[PDB]
């Protein structure tokens, strides 16, 4: 996983 | 949601030194990734980091042996666990190292692994950090936006000027929302740089990311925050108010507090106490942590007595996010506020059992960053998940430091409503 | 995969001033998060940021009017488009645009999409970004770990001292991974503060993390960085070597060049640095004559650049048409990427191709302003452009980058290299 979206900086919106 | 990877790695640090980076994998394709800010390895009364004390790498501060742990024992304890049982999978690591100050495994592994954990669990469930641990809290939906106390100058063991109290802070409690609270900072952070500046007065800046000039005296300092709070053009004790750390046991010696920047004069409790409280009087200081030394529990009963109806005193050393010290404080009257520093305790559950302790005892939780750092926010989903309302996690600059404000903007921007940023009334002794 | 939303937002970067990030979310889920690092705001050769000018917030330095243009018009033209297609992409932001440098939406908003898009089309792709850069830049699974140049010491109008030299690095060259690189780069930095507080000097930090001490000249300066590379256990010119920024336009007045710590005629000024490159093991200068005297460039590429790495800066400003002219005049052979001086990932891969194909180095760079993004670490490593230029050892906003290359080299192990010393221009 990219370390923006590991990290809980940015965050998934679709399904 | 079952665990099927744990990977652990030495990362480096925001002063140069190794740290702990875990990441949880879990079925799905989830994950989540934290890292440990810096913290002791020595003494009898926190939750103690491993470090490897091999000379020749790091000069000594190697984390190879904690991040061993990651990758083997703790590894091969939660394959398969659901990480959604965050106080299992806690327990967990907590049994297997076995010791009650994680000094096995070292508290930078379980750490790094709980909060990975805590990031991939959240993932799983669809939703960001900040809302799973409300949820973990038993508080859902249940948020605020944390009034940031921002180091602006720093002295006594944090630099090398005549200035003995260890910290000054700006709280910018007349913001409306913490994205403005961080504008303000900002503002007052730069205005500060011009006039130090102007006064021939050194602007590189220390490990939070604020100043240390070389100020000849604690009076001096609180009165070039003024003027560069007045530069930016805000109002001292309306806009913005001050809180400070003394780091008294830096200065106690013979059951005395011995002050060299001011003239070396020998305080006892009770006069280093009313020095305090005429600082108080004479800016709009409502916050002091660390006013005496740990020890001296007879000071910290009088201290709050005589000041603790009007300002909030913080334990840091004090307290090290201990609920066993913080219990026996609450029950002797001692201090009203504390530092919440997670890598202290060592797991997300039991630092929500921290900030929980405080809140009930109608003690207010400031959750902390470490002088050593990452580019891991954290702190800033713990602060609005548990409504905590107040972070300390640095001047405004350094991405060590501003990380933890862009991420409380990106989680402001998504609660919007949810999220209130209630301003003064945060801090213990103002309504 | 098909964008569906792009999101602008307003955050802080490692200064304290205001910056663009920015997201670009796929159909399916998939996002990527950037931002720009600090760039200039006016000037007629570089890529324009857009600033507020504002002085009521952020002393005139917000970003809303960039971050506006991100939410507005740039995400209304990208969204249903083929986040695969980097160029395509780039190429619709460009046009939109319709200005050569950018000024119109800023080159902060365009960059941060450009960014935030390569890593949304790449985690659509189940591949990191170095990987989908690689593919982007049609040298599949070609990479290498970069050999960091590092701040060490700054002077000039980088710092309050006597050295008239803007910027000392380190490049830990003797290295077999750029793990070992930055072990040894946080050993060499924590060996110097020892130094410097043994001197009674300051060692707090400026911009990129590295030191600004009360030097007396640039003598002074190398002599404790040597020092202080001994103290460490390292062999000076063997293990690490010596690279500089001149920031020679600093000093340039009337055609001459007066440094006021040391009036050099363009000739005299390449043979003062020539002089300090047989004193130490200086490898590389960037930016050793002022921007404009090409006629001095040419002379400073003919008697040095067999031997040492000439690095345009500011003489460049990440512009192909400038480093075009440059090639075909003999001026420099190596140049800083700034992806921000240009505002897209496609021109800036341009630039390193360019740059390439001609023999020159290129050496990716991080700005005075920085965030925690670490994208030039996947830029570097998927391009193999062999050299960074990320800052010394301390704060997140420089050891971020490094923290990403070690993430890089734990995935890909043998398949990215770290070649050491060959990297460099003249070696
Ligand atoms: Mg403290
Ligand atoms: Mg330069």
């Amino acid at each position: 996983a990219s370390p923006e979206l590991a990290s809980g900086k940015v965050w998934i919106r679709y399904p | 949601s079952k665990i099927v990877k744990i990977i652990g790695r030495e990362i480096i640090d925001s002063r140069g030194n190794p740290t702990v980076e875990a990441e949880v994998h879990l079925e799905g394709g989830f994950v989540g990734m934290a890292a440990a800010p810096s913290g002791a390895s020595t003494g009898s009364r926190e939750a103690l980091e491993l470090r490897d004390g091999d000379k020749s790498r790091f000069l000594g501060k190697g984390v190879t042996k904690a991040v061993a742990a990651v990758n083997g024992p703790i590894a091969q304890a939660l394959i398969g666990k659901d990480a959604k049982d965050q106080a299992g999978i806690d327990k967990i690591m907590i049994d297997l190292d076995g010791t009650e100050n994680k000094s096995k495994f070292g508290a930078n592994a379980i750490l790094a692994v709980s909060l990975a954990n805590a990031k991939a669990a959240a993932a799983a469930k669809g939703m960001p950090l900040y809302e799973h641990i409300a949820e973990l809290n038993g508080t859902p939906g249940k948020y605020s936006m944390p009034v940031p106390m921002m180091n602006i100058i720093n002295g006594g063991e944090h630099a090398d000027n005549n200035v003995d109290i260890q910290e000054f802070m700006i709280q910018p409690v007349g913001a409306k929302t913490v994205k403005e609270a961080i504008r303000m900072g900002s503002e007052v952070f730069h205005h500060l740089a011009k006039v130090l500046k102007a006064k021939g007065m050194n602007t590189a800046v220390g490990d939070e990311g604020g100043y240390a000039p070389n100020l000849g005296s604690n009076a001096e300092a609180l009165a070039v925050i003024a003027e560069a709070v007045k530069a930016a053009g805000y109002e001292l004790g309306k806009d913005i108010t001050l809180a400070m750390d003394c780091a008294a046991s830096e200065f106690y010696k013979d059951g005395k507090y011995v002050l060299a920047g001011e003239g070396n004069k020998a305080f006892t409790s009770e006069e280093f106490t009313h020095f305090l409280e005429e600082l108080t009087k004479q800016y709009p200081i409502v916050s002091i942590e660390d006013g005496l030394d740990e020890s001296d529990w007879d000071g910290f009963a009088y201290q709050t007595k005589v000041l603790g109806d009007k300002i909030q005193l913080v334990g840091d050393d004090l307290f090290v996010t201990n609920t066993k010290i913080l219990k026996e404080g609450i029950e002797k009257g001692i201090a009203n506020s504390i530092l919440i520093k997670f890598n202290q305790i060592g797991s997300l559950t039991e630092t929500l059992a921290a900030i929980k302790m405080a809140k009930d005892a109608g003690y207010t939780a400031v959750i902390s960053h470490r002088s050593g750092e990452t580019e891991d926010a954290t702190i800033a989903d713990l602060a609005v998940g548990t409504a905590a309302g107040q972070i300390k996690t640095g001047s405004m600059s350094r991405s060590d430091r501003v990380a933890k404000y862009n991420q409380l903007i990106r989680i402001e921007e998504a609660l919007g409503e949810k999220a209130p940023y209630n301003g003064r009334k945060e801090i213990k002794g103002q309504a």
